[PDB]
DNA sequence: GTCCTAGGACTGCAATTTTAGAGAGACGCGA
DNA sequence: TCGCGTCTCTCTAAAATTGCAGTCCCGCGCGCCGTAGGAC
RNA sequence: CCGGCGCGCG
């Protein structure tokens, strides 16, 4: 059943449509089933010139950012206590398990990495983000980390501040 | 005869353009580092704390408006625009 | 206002407020050294990326 | 309009006649009929007008409902305006009447202005003679635009909303698509334009004992809609009580209740009331989401007339009432008897008046559509005023008819259908079945074949003919919103068949039901097989489940059983799966496994096709300011490439593909030049390395505001300035 | 790595009226465009051949009108906050009224003597300046001396900012910003305007700008060829100008002025003045600013050469690196090409004639056509690019028709379905474009989307049905017979689909199938049903989806598979796709 | 959150090392 | 006939428009 | 003989509205209509 | 080869 609508100031209409498109609505439900309808085509005509304009400002913030270095060589990480936010990051600092180094400086994290984290004891994991990067006009290699695309590490002149404010404003 | 009285996209662009605790906290220590430290670890760290604090109540707002309607954007991104 | 504060005035001028961005740089001898992807664009030469 | 549909065109008559009654003395405060005839006015190019004793000259309105000037049909649209602000209640129309009298009063502060006013106003728009649907349909709009209306931009986001007054009035379907939404209107079928400038829809009174009431259909302004409690359900419901408290859905003040019959004043009973034409032409639309019926009326304005027409097995019952409405045939003006019948003309003689009735043979639209007639009746043969004698464009037997019945299956054939793609069988291209005759104007010797490429039928102005038959890139559509592009052609051969053996025209993907939410069209395709094989047409009016449950469900599985039964085709109705057969790949001779549901719908071939989208361009003329390609294909202009696609481009990291399209491409003239010749002698191209003509066009407009702008290099190994030249 | 420096700079800069003369070295003195009868340059004009050149130079060259009376720039007097209020320390009203009234303005220079105590504005004239002391001090002396103590108009504004002392500037406003300080809302607004003049003084003291620059002496003239409403507004500026000059008043001197901002920069000073149709003129700073100005429309997006644009169709046929072209399309686009193949092979005898070929469709035009659109890829675009991957290259191939085939599983990166969707075609020119199209933009390397790097061309729809019917095991239990229970045996994969083409089997009947590799078929992690243990040591596990046997005497390990056709078809599927790529290569 | 006292908040930024020492 | 012919919607921000705060020179009444 | 609140302005510190400035998806197709006014 | 108005398509 297609249930109940709302007229155009938010209140709810109190006659529902207890039948389905098979069953074929009564005129009383039809004309109530329109006030969705108008709502659906006025809604894309801000939805299109709402995001358009949020893309074109969401694009030009970071326009100039290009991975012009392989190292900024920061010494600051962020501290992360999730697993699809982890992976690609480089590490800011060594990680130990007892005596045993488990993960390097400057490593990219994979998947089984941080499975090793979260299955032992580990409370504090340091990395490389936009964030500990020492330049707001450029991104290095290691503070980006790897490619969105092309799973390796990023490379030197990407224009990953245009792919950041497409990836945004596209679903919008 | 008788009156009663009883009981997205938008969200996502307040944010860019500029949470309730995030400037009651910006407020509160703001009146108080610089007056605990003087020379520039008043302004050097309440810059650094009040900066930390933004920027991660600045993705979770974001991510939260997107994650509500299914969108799936690296937290990459964000933080390239938040930056 | 973050895109308004950069380091190009072309790059402001092309995004908002052409003549208010234009009028103050032209006041002081502004450089712009070229840095970004959209100033190349204007000059239709090759973007540093 | 108390107890028919009224004619389509009756406001603007309506009208026109006020304004020469009244609107002439209240601003004047005697007319001859003009010399030029109708068909004179717009044959070389004259506004038909009459004489004012000399004042001036006043355009006449034909009895369609248009005007002509320079030759130019033309329609004037109704506007709405403020008299809850969104109350329809508190808003008043204005039709041709109140502007045609007003410029009468900017007139006398004639010719001239009238001139003027058909050619300038937005109100005033050139009519739309694809088919006859778009000749009656245009005149019945209500804009909230034009002088003392609302911009797009100006336009509340409150206003565009369906308010609950409109019921009757206003079609709540028929809207324009884009910034304009909501903010162009349509009248309904049984709307009236009242004495306040308000809109009127007739209701039926139910009144108590004491009382004559004569005529028991009376209309309401919006204003009085609100205080009485109007039901649109019926009175078949009896339990061990009386009929007076069973309940009903009722419409008071503005919301939806659920009361006794013994309170309901008015009732709602004619079946096309809350619609537009577009919205009335659409069989089993309560079977289809209200978001496609609004696609789908715009979409059967957009049908081209086909060289060959015929009628629809399932309609709507307001087919004929669109044919007589338009025009397009001919219709008796007086009674008589038929002597002679031919192409050319046809002889009526009635009451010692001998009449010669021409006929239109193969002429332009404004849209580039043929018009053509065809006698529709033969010689001994008495006729009524009023009745029909000839055939039109798109119309047969006095129906209109836009598209014909294909046989059609709903299954996936090999991606060919895939998203919205349609693949069709060669006989439908052979048989002349979507073939449609398309006309230009070009401002030669008569019936020469040029080369565009058509055959010259008429010269005064240059007339070219050109007959299209479809072609993979049309585009085809149901009256359900089922738009599609034809992207295959097969041989007969090579298309599914049924177990009769006959292959199928059309293949439709079953995907596009769903998500579209129109199961209308599975319906009609249904009752459209069953009407072929019985020798029936149906013209069902909508909300057909007032008198039952499933009501169109019993109606087209009867229909369809009966033409299995009498047929001898059980495969026609299948008790295991009603409406769905098994049929057999034509490549393999092997059945599909599942029962495929098949029909013959209604399908229409719309003006959007190949051979007027398909451009291209490798240089050219350019802009005489900006030095860039032109804009437009009628202009051999270029392809923009716009600020996303070079986002696009530097997310990619092409920065070469950019620089070509930025340069040499677009308005580098010293560079534009050499990649001409190195690429005819395959000589590489070098980088331009100096300012395109944009640049140096702002440069100087920039000088012009007392602005220097100089572009320096510094050498990395000296450390010398250079100033480049710009 | 020592980074490849590139030192490129572009400076604005408020320029000077003699930099304004070296551009027009050519002065524009009549108001006249064109000829109405013979259609000629008039001399002298707006279009003067002498001044601009002969009828490419006429796009450059630039001209320049003398003022009589020196005229402000509106961008540095009205815009708000006014820089001239700002660095003459004067409220903006005054200002205005010296400007536009007829109001002057008492003591406008110091770097000259003076003798009278006239400070301030005086709205009023001075009664004894009208006739006191003009008459006992005589005309030419006076006149000669007039300019120094009172004055009036832009002149005087330029008079103030010609001797103004930028560093007399920044310490008075330094002084004054301590004493507030020492001492609230616009206590802090006067330290914010004190704050902002110190910053605009020192700006002028280390550029070549002078703050005199801000009102005009020469007006520089636009290029004809660029202006060919602008022209209305130069004539105005002659108009009131020459007759300016004529009388040499007051009123007319303001015409001039606001004849500069009307051309200059219209709709900032209230009611924008309109032509005789009741329309608003437009300025330099109407067309070079907003989203269809200069900036926005003309340089951050270009319409280009050799693109072309159809209806887009689906072809399931297409290799995921392929597209169709239309034969007038690829004609069109590849013209150049065409004419290089025809005279290279000696059917040519030159560019016309190999041009003139082309245009009637020769049947050999087709066959280079063909040869030249091999390896060379062209890009495609829908309209609404919201990603990167709404523009993609690929290899075209000449197919019949009108339309544009596109292959079905790129249609989501863009966003495109076949009810009318449109298409632009372009071609890489260069070598380089060509090498960046190959290794940058073709779909085979593009599989993952940006945004979070999931594959974006996966099956859909169609494929995904098919598929999903394919893979849809066997009816079990209930479904699959009627009674409680209280199928054919298959040596290889290829036995079964031969079976299955034979119609022996369903697609979805069940059947074994002899497993030869090792266990890996995804089934739920359960023990076997039942272990049939034979007394002589062999033993059958039975699982839900599989049966092994296995023996205590040998080492051997026979498996069978439960399955049906369709799981082998696409498992088949698979494996035959990868040994097919392996070997190709 | 880093907490609103601002000895407890020089504490988090010491244990999440945004700055130490 | 015409030939030259001269009225959304939201945010940002400086600009009035007061409101107020104190406050003092000459003073009519007054000690 | 001055002294006292204080009459009559008086000049500016501090909010309180208030009138502009700025902006508000992209890419295509088609048609019509301009270029006006007045003494001959 | 210039701009406005109207109607459309994705
Ligand atoms: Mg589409
Ligand atoms: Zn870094």
């Amino acid at each position: 059943m297609r249930g109940l609508m709302s007229d155009p100031q938010g209140q709810m209409i109190d006659l529902p449509i207890q039948s389905n498109l098979r069953e074929g609505l009564s005129l009383t439900e039809y004309i109530i089933s329109c006030y969705g309808a108008r709502k659906g085509v006025v809604d894309t005509a801000v939805r299109t010139s709402d995001a358009g304009y949020l893309t074109r400002r969401l694009v030009e913030v970071v326009q100039h950012i290009v991975v012009r270095r392989t190292d900024c060589g920061t010494i600051r990480g962020i501290s992360v206590s999730f697993i699809q936010t982890l992976i690609g990051r480089v590490l800011a600092d060594d990680i130990y398990i007892g005596s045993r180094c488990v993960a390097f400086r400057n490593q990219d994290l994979g998947i089984g990495l941080v499975n090793r984290f979260i299955t032992f004891g580990t409370q504090s994991i340091s990395i490389r983000t936009p964030f500990t990067c020492r330049s707001t006009s450029w991104i290095c290699r290691l503070c980006y980390g790897r490619s969105p695309t092309h799973g390796d590490l990023v490379e030197l002149g990407e224009a990953v501040g245009i792919i950041a404010g497409q990836s945004i404003g596209e679903p919008g | 005869l008788v009156t009663f009285i009883y009981e997205g996209l938008p969200k996502v662009e307040q944010v860019l353009e500029v949470s309730l605790n995030l400037e009651k906290r910006i407020k509160g220590w703001n009146r108080c580092i610089t007056r605990i430290l003087g020379i520039p670890w008043g302004f050097l760290i309440g810059a650094e704390l009040t900066i930390v604090q933004s920027r991660i109540s600045l993705v979770n707002k974001i991510q939260k408006v997107y994650r509500s309607q299914g969108v799936q954007i690296h937290n990459r991104h964000i933080e390239i625009i938040v930056r | 206002r973050a895109s308004l504060n950069t380091q190009s005035f072309i790059s402001e001028a092309s995004f908002q407020e052409t003549a208010r961005v234009l009028a103050k740089a032209a006041l002081r001898g502004r450089i712009d050294w070229l840095k970004g992807l959209k100033e190349n664009v204007v000059l239709g030469g090759v973007i540093p990326a | 309009g108390t107890s028919t549909i009224p004619g389509f065109n009756q406001i603007q008559f309506e009208g026109f006649y006020r304004f020469i009654d009244q609107g002439l003395i209240e601003e004047l405060s005697q007319l001859v009929e003009p010399l030029i005839k109708e068909r004179d006015a717009v044959y070389e190019s004259l506004t038909y007008s009459s004489e004012l004793y000399f004042i001036g000259n006043i355009p006449l309105m034909n009895s369609l409902g248009t005007f002509i000037v320079n030759g130019i049909y033309r329609v004037v649209i109704n506007q709405i305006l403020q008299s809850d602000m969104n109350h329809l209640k508190n808003k008043r129309i204005r039709s041709v009447a109140d502007l045609l009298q007003d410029q009468l009063g900017l007139a006398l502060a004639l010719t001239t202005t009238y001139e003027s006013f058909f050619g300038l106003h937005p109100l005033s728009q050139v009519l739309d003679r694809t088919n006859p649907l778009t000749q009656i349909v245009h005149g019945r709009k209500l804009s909230y635009l034009g002088p003392g209306g609302l911009t797009g931009r100006t336009a509340n986001f409150r206003i565009r909303d369906i308010h609950p007054s409109h019921y009757g009035r206003i079609c709540p379907i028929d809207t324009s698509e884009g910034i304009n939404v909501g903010l162009i209107g349509s009248l309904s079928i049984h709307a009236r334009i009242g004495d306040w400038g308000s809109l009127e829809s007739p209701f039926y009174e139910l009144v108590e004992k004491s009382k004559k009431a004569q005529i028991r259909m009376l209309f309401l302004s919006p204003s009085q809609d609100e205080y009485y409690m109007i039901a649109a359900g019926n009175s078949l419901a009896l339990n061990r009580g009386i009929q007076e408290e069973q309940v009903v859905p009722a419409r008071y003040r503005q919301e939806f209740l659920t009361i006794a019959w013994e309170e309901v004043h008015l009732r709602s009973i004619f079946p096309f009331q809350y619609f537009s034409i577009g919205a009335s032409l659409i069989p089993f639309i309560e079977h289809n989401d209200a978001n496609r019926a609004l696609m789908s009326s715009n979409m059967q304005r957009q049908a081209v007339p086909l060289s060959r027409s015929e009628k629809c097995i399932v309609g709507t019952g307001l087919e004929r009432q669109v044919a007589l409405d338009s025009g397009v045939p001919a219709i008796a003006e007086h009674e008589g008897k038929i002597l002679y019948t031919d192409t050319e003309k046809i002889i009526l003689s009635g009451n010692e008046n001998t009449l010669s009735i021409p006929l239109i043979m193969y002429q332009r639209s404004n849209k580039n559509t043929c018009m053509h007639q065809k006698p529709q009746v033969r010689r001994g043969k008495c006729i009524k005023k009023g009745q029909i004698l000839a055939d039109g464009a798109a119309t047969v037997g006095g129906e209109l008819a836009l598209g014909k019945n294909v046989l059609v299956a709903y299954m996936p054939w090999e991606g060919y259908n895939f998203e919205d793609a349609v693949l069709i069988s060669e006989c439908l291209v052979y048989g002349d079945i979507y073939t449609s005759f398309h006309i230009r104007k070009y401002e030669v010797m008569l019936g020469s074949w040029v080369e565009g490429r058509g055959r010259v039928i008429d010269v005064r102005r240059v007339y070219i003919s050109q007959k299209r038959e479809i072609k993979v890139g049309d585009k085809v559509a149901g009256r359900h919103g089922n738009k599609g592009i034809i992207s295959k052609i097969l041989p007969r051969q090579d298309m599914p068949y049924l177990q009769d053996g006959r292959p199928v025209d059309m293949v439709f993907n079953p995907l596009g039901v769903p998500s579209r939410m129109n199961v209308g069209q599975i319906f009609e395709c249904s009752l459209g097989l069953a009407g072929s094989l019985l020798d029936r047409h149906y013209r069902i009016a909508p909300f057909d489940e007032r008198y039952e449950q499933e009501a169109s469900r019993k109606l087209v599985f009867s229909e369809l059983y009966e033409a299995s039964k009498q047929t001898a085709n059980p495969w026609v109705f299948e008790p295991e799966y009603p409406g769905k057969s098994r049929i057999f790949d034509g490549r393999t001779g092997d059945p599909f496994e599942q029962p495929v549901i098949i029909g013959k719908p209604y399908i229409l071939k719309l003006i959007h096709q190949v051979d007027d989208k398909i451009h291209g361009r490798s240089s050219g003329h350019y802009a005489l300011v900006t030095q860039q390609p032109l804009r437009g294909r009628s202009k051999q202009g270029g392809q923009r490439v716009g600020e996303m696609e070079v986002w696009a481009l530097e997310g990619f990291g092409v920065a070469h593909i950019l620089q070509e399209m930025l340069t040499y491409k677009s308005d580098h003239i010293r560079a534009r030049q050499e990649v001409l010749g190195t690429t005819i002698i395959g000589g590489t191209i070098p980088k331009p390395e100096d300012a395109p003509e944009s640049f140096r066009l702002l440069v100087r407009e920039l000088r012009s505001l007392a602005l220097e702008l100089n572009h320096f290099l510094v050498s990395e190994k000296n450390f010398q300035i250079n100033r480049k030249e710009v | 790595m020592i980074d490849r420096y590139k030192h490129q700079q572009l400076r604005i800069g408020l320029v000077s009226p003699q930099q304004i003369s070296a551009w027009a070295t050519g002065e524009v003195t009549k108001p006249y465009t064109f000829h109405y009868k013979t259609n000629k340059p008039e001399k002298d004009g707006l279009f003067c051949e002498r001044i601009f050149g002969p009828i490419r130079i006429r796009r450059y060259q630039m001209g320049y009108i003398k003022l009589t009376c020196p005229v402000t720039h509106v961008w540095y007097l009205k815009r708000l906050p006014s820089y001239i209020a700002n660095l003459l320390d004067k409220p903006l009203k005054e200002l205005e009224g010296l400007v536009y009234c007829d109001f002057s303005f008492a003591r406008p220079i110091t770097k000259k003597p003076t003798f009278l105590r006239l400070r301030g504005s005086f709205e009023y004239e001075i009664q004894s300046w009208k006739y006191s002391i003009p008459l006992f001090f005589t005309t030419q002396g006076f006149e000669i001396f007039r300019n120094r103590e009172i004055s009036t108009g832009a002149g005087a504004i330029r008079e103030q900012l010609a001797d103004l002392d930028l560093r007399i500037i920044i310490e008075n406003s330094l002084v004054e910003w301590k004493q507030l300080g020492e001492e609230d809302r616009k206590i802090v607004r006067r330290k914010d305007f004190l704050v902002r003049r110190m910053e605009l003084a020192k700006h002028f003291i280390r550029t070549n700008i002078e703050p005199e620059w801000m009102v005009l002496c020469l007006l520089p003239v636009l290029p004809p060829e660029l202006r060919p409403d602008i022209n209305e507004l130069y004539r105005r500026v002659i108009y009131r100008n020459n007759t300016l000059t004529d009388l040499l008043v007051m009123c007319q001197e303001k015409l001039v002025q606001e004849a500069v901002d009307t051309l200059l920069d219209n709709g900032i000073r209230g009611q924008p003045m309109r032509d005789g149709h009741n329309k608003v003129y437009k300025s330099f700073s109407d067309v070079i600013e907003g989203k269809e100005g200069r900036f926005r429309e003309t340089l951050l997006g270009k319409r280009v050469d050799y693109s072309g644009r159809s209806v887009i169709v689906v072809g399931p046929s297409l290799s995921l690196h392929r597209c169709g072209l239309p034969r007038e399309i690829a004609i069109e686009l590849f013209q150049t090409f065409v004419i290089r193949g025809l005279i290279r092979q000696h059917l040519a005898s030159n560019i016309g004639v190999a041009k003139s070929q082309i245009r009637e469709k020769k049947p050999i035009v087709w066959e280079i056509l063909q040869e030249v659109m091999q390896g060379h890829p062209v890009l495609l675009n829908r309209a609404p690019t919201l990603h990167r991957l709404g523009i993609q290259s690929f290899q075209p191939i000449l197919v019949e028709g009108r339309t544009i085939c596109l292959h079905p599983l790129v249609c989501k990166g863009f966003n495109a379905d076949f009810d009318g969707d449109q298409m632009a075609v372009h071609v890489p020119l260069s070598l380089e474009a060509q090498a960046e199209a190959r290794l940058l933009m073709f779909s085979h390397m593009n599989l993952l989307s940006p945004a979070i790097g999931d594959p974006i061309s996966v099956p859909t729809q169609d494929m995904l049905i098919g598929l999903y019917v394919l893979t849809s095991g066997t009816r079990r239990g209930i479904c699959a017979n009627r009674y409680n229970p209280c199928e054919p045996f298959f040596c290889n994969s290829y036995d079964a689909i031969g079976a299955y083409r034979q119609k022996r089997i369903n697609l979805d009947s069940p059947l074994w199938l002899r497993w030869q590799l090792d266990q890996r078929v995804i089934a739920s992690k359960e023990v076997p049903i039942e272990v049939h243990y034979e007394s002589f040591g062999n033993y059958h596990e039975i699982y839900a989806h599989y049966l092994i046997v296995r023996s205590v005497k040998k080492e051997t390990l026979y498996i069978y598979i439960r399955t049906t056709v369709g799981h082998i078809s696409f498992y088949r599927e698979i494996e035959e796709a990868i040994q097919g790529f392996s070997q190709a290569c | 959150w880093f907490p609103e006292e601002p000895f407890e908040a020089f504490k988090e930024m010491r244990e999440r090392k945004v700055f130490d020492v």
